[PDB]
């Protein structure tokens, strides 16, 4: 009865992991912004995997009971793929679109599933009684438009991506561009020193190379 | 598990045969306190109040000073069918628009699962329904405050489609209304099988909305 | 299954565990995150709120550029707090001082489903037919601090039920490594509602300490 | 002093400059831009309020990257507009033209101020101060999320010679197209009973019609 | 020519003109007000600070559907305050007992026009040569109260030299009627800085009572000749 | 007695325009935010010009008659210079953020001053019977942390930076650091052919080196 979301982060459909069976897949949805106000679906949770994709998959209705599909300024993000964006750095549209979007497996397991974080450069061990279903990094929230946003659930499988990216979203429009944006931004579990918990945290400005080292990782594991 | 489910009237839901109803109340959707939104999934059993009112919160502040009905806070609530009234209805009037709901406990989890089309989308294998609905996803209302369902959870089915499916009540005035601000947000149908391109803008007027509407069904295991 | 339930001692000690759940692990009481000027927030009742270090500071960003950069803005963290008081300075606390302040947490294995139920009214809410009690406390339901940012509960989790009333139940904490109480930090919870007075205007009413926890909804934490 | 006075039309037609002011020229009245779903307000007494060529995206953004983007993203701009027929869906490029409302800047002798009662009556221009216009008193604005803005109580901005319940439409910026949706907001100063002081307002929904006695009235003057 | 500038008492007592402008009007000193949860203010040094009537709801919203409604949601107005101590009891001021609360104003036409300089120190900004001075003060900047929404002052403006420094300068009203002082609100002021200090690192400080002006910066409202 | 603010955008004082004197030099203040709140001065004004600099030149109070200074997260923005980012690229700090500010000047003017935007790449003209004091672009709003911000008067000789930068301004806090970041976005008016005023806008992306071909021109006068 439980269910296991699981994120592939490219145009490839991810596998359910061990223990459990595939009841789906789809497109990985991360939240939607409408009329200036954004709303995510836990990326551990079936939520965030929609069987059918687009640029604009809601409309709005209003008190005269009449709805309005792609017609003013809202937006959807989407976990993206590998897939590097055009030189022009110009918004992709229709079927260019499909390359950048990330798959997602919906799955039925026998047991709850959670994940744990380490914060620091280790990877946790499961609970006791607990068994390993994968491993990643510690992904909390993010912004864009607006600096709208939303995060994930830390005691969630969402919380635990597989791959870091410093963009692991890509932002698509109700006029159906999609793009990456200077502006956006990922928030992960930073690596803490036992010692220097209670100590003024130490800025760092970490550059390509570098990235991963102040970076929490975490497993995701099944009670079973 | 707690099956929660909203009657969209001012009857209380029934439980499904062979769920003991833990408690019974009205649908809250979400407070808003200091102008800032904060939301019960509608799936969730914290989504359903058993004492309704107005105001059900107060807050305090580090002075260890507490204040109760003495701002300009407001609460949300899934309404009914009652018809949009031409002014705001106050204490007594306000019952017939207040959604009801049960807690069921349940043997098995609940789901939703949702079509992004015009067909019902079927329950996983091994798995039942409990009944079928239209792809509620989120909302707004006062400045861009608001909220929205998880997709897997059956608060984000719901079995009345409706362009205004909650009332503001204002906290402390004791009354409740519909502003024009308010918006509700569902999933679409989507006609290709899985990829949509450019999307068709389109204003639907009350007749051509229904099939442009998501659908979904809530299934428990077994 | 793995049905997990966490507790919130709201002291620099421990707490244990309630009768009939198991330990995992214990850590420090995370509210919630604000990162670019966006709240995150982690339901009390979930592991998320339990982290295994605390830090002023207990995540980072980055962007497409390729550039990570930890306590290098303006972010804030909140953390649910002891009964020690503000310095008599009122100036921001730092470093090892910032200890005492902390509250720490225990997340534990349960044999089923945890949930917490409110009275609303000042007699305490009875476990539903075959439930049994892990702890009671006062509705807690939501906050909001900087910018009148902040996140909440869910009314059917543990998170909802803190087990000390306290008018300023969490501190903020800063990238730069302070922490304080704020004059503009709220608490929001649950009121007591007479059953004749639902469909009344509410009654305005202004509490003075002493007189504060009394016109307070209570709850139950309770176990199938 | 040359001091600039702004006039919107509130139709599609050009404001004429008052008898004696030599108009600088004449163009679109611009509300606000929204930009990352933020606004960025024109006063509407200010000649920036009067763009010459309008546009549904009249701007252009740029990031630290020496990078810049036009109408490459989600945002938008707000007009004044006409009493065009309230749309059937989005009014499309050409379409467009007659909702907008035009605006002229008139180099002026002196400064124009405005000035409101509050009151069903209209307001009296200082001693020395004489009449430009009569209008209602136009506060503040709200449309998509919170975003909106506000006009300064001193300024001829605040005193518009129609009400209207939507005195502005929504532009999609890179659509091409303007609307008018639910969440618009108009906000007017309102007409008190009292002689002075009020205490306590006595709450009330108002239908088309008892609507203009409850709109406090303004007047502008110039010297 | 006539250029207006405004004064707020910061008491109920109607201000006088500063020497050289004459009075055009009194009324009360509006500060910002709050629809649809957006904050809107009047610049303090402006006559739209400055109206005849007041009400715990001056203003009203008017919707697509042509409909209106007045104080029937949850609005508020701000208005700049006096001296008046709040009841013991700390409970909303609502009717008539909110008068004794309101600032007063006052709109005077000048010959010429007015401008203020702030020092950022203790020492009070002389005028610019040319420039007389109407009155001093401290320099006022922003301000937020209910969802830490607000508004604030443009430094140039007169509205940014209040003449008598409060922690708390305004009070918040509703359209319910009431009004009243809240906890979470914040008066923002233009800081003290010292030359040397200028590109250094902050020092952190908190001051209480008997020792707030201390880093309050100080200003000038001047006139032209 | 009117006033014109100027921006230098460098380490040096900016001289007075042709036709005024000079009253004070400062630093350029664009905006500042507290309690996450953004409240910015007009680049036009002499509100953009304090005589001192700090990364936190404000201060809050309570009614509890507590002030803080410092003591919390707030922001503080100014115009920048030409100085380059570290190759850390990590924040800035003590004397080092001096190369980083911009300098003003806050003269006085012997009459009105405005300022105009063609909406083209050409320099507008000025009205008949004004002159020139500078020539520049079309600077409207910016947003940074938060997506808060301000903008500019579009007739104000704020709206009219002398000089492009598709980063105008740097951000600092109240801990005494400074920095760029990539979601610090300044807004311009775009070039619109008026052959196009009510045509859907034609998309663009400008990399450096080009990027000026869509901002619109201006140029500020004195009657
Ligand atoms: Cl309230
Ligand atoms: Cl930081
Ligand atoms: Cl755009
Ligand atoms: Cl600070
Ligand atoms: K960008
Ligand atoms: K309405
Ligand atoms: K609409
Ligand atoms: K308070």
């Amino acid at each position: 009865g439980f269910l296991v979301t699981r994120h592939s982060q490219t145009t490839d459909d991810p596998q359910c992991p061990p223990g459990t069976k595939i009841l789906y897949h789809g497109y990985s949805l991360l939240y939607v912004q409408g009329n200036e106000r954004a709303h995510g679906q836990d990326l551990g949770t079936a939520g965030s995997c929609l069987r059918k994709f687009s640029t604009m998959p809601f409309l709005f209705c209003n008190i005269n009971n009449v709805c309005n599909f792609a017609s003013r300024n809202d937006y959807s993000y989407w976990l993206s793929t590998p897939e590097p964006m055009p030189m022009s750095m110009a918004p992709i549209t229709g079927e260019n679109i499909r390359p950048f979007i990330s798959r997602c497996a919906v799955c039925e397991a026998p047991a709850m599933v959670m994940a744990v974080h380490s914060q620091t450069i280790q990877i946790p061990q499961c609970p006791t009684g607990w068994s390993s279903l994968w491993i990643g990094y510690s992904f909390v929230m993010h912004t864009s438009a607006g600096a709208e946003g939303s995060g994930q659930a830390l005691a969630s499988p969402g919380s635990c991506l597989e791959e870091f990216r410093s963009a692991p979203f890509i932002e698509c429009h109700g006029r159906g561009t999609c793009n990456y944006y200077a502006n956006a931004y990922s928030f992960w579990l930073a690596t803490i020193e036992r010692s220097e918990m209670f100590k003024k945290p130490t800025p760092s400005t970490l550059k390509a190379g570098e990235l991963r080292t102040h970076v929490s990782r975490c497993q995701v594991c099944m009670r079973r | 598990y707690l099956l929660v489910k909203h009657s969209q009237t001012d009857q209380e839901p029934m439980c499904p045969v062979g769920m003991n109803k833990l408690w019974s109340g009205y649908s809250l959707l979400y407070f808003e306190g200091q102008e800032k939104a904060h939301n019960q999934d509608l799936g969730l059993a914290g989504s359903c109040l058993a004492r309704f009112s107005t105001m059900p919160f107060l807050y305090c502040n580090p002075g260890d000073v507490c204040y109760y009905a003495s701002r300009n806070d407001k609460s949300y609530w899934l309404s009914t069918t009652a018809p949009l009234p031409m002014m705001p209805v106050a204490e007594e009037d306000i019952r017939p628009y207040i959604s009801r709901c049960s807690v069921c406990e349940a043997p098995a989890v609940a789901i939703a699962v949702h079509s992004q089309d015009v067909s019902i989308p079927h329950c996983p294998a091994g798995w039942r329904s409990l009944w079928i609905g239209y792809s509620f996803l989120m909302h707004t209302a006062a400045g861009d405050e608001g909220g929205g369902q998880s997709l897997v959870s059956p608060g984000s089915c719901l079995e009345d489609f409706r362009a205004t499916p909650f009332i503001e009540c204002n906290g402390a005035r004791g009354t409740c209304h519909y502003y024009a601000n308010k918006y509700s947000f569902w999933l679409t149908t989507i006609p290709e099988q899985s990829f949509q391109g450019t999307p068709s803008a389109d204003t639907l007027k009350a007749g051509l909305i229904r099939t442009h509407i998501s659908r979904c069904q809530v299934c428990m295991k077994n």
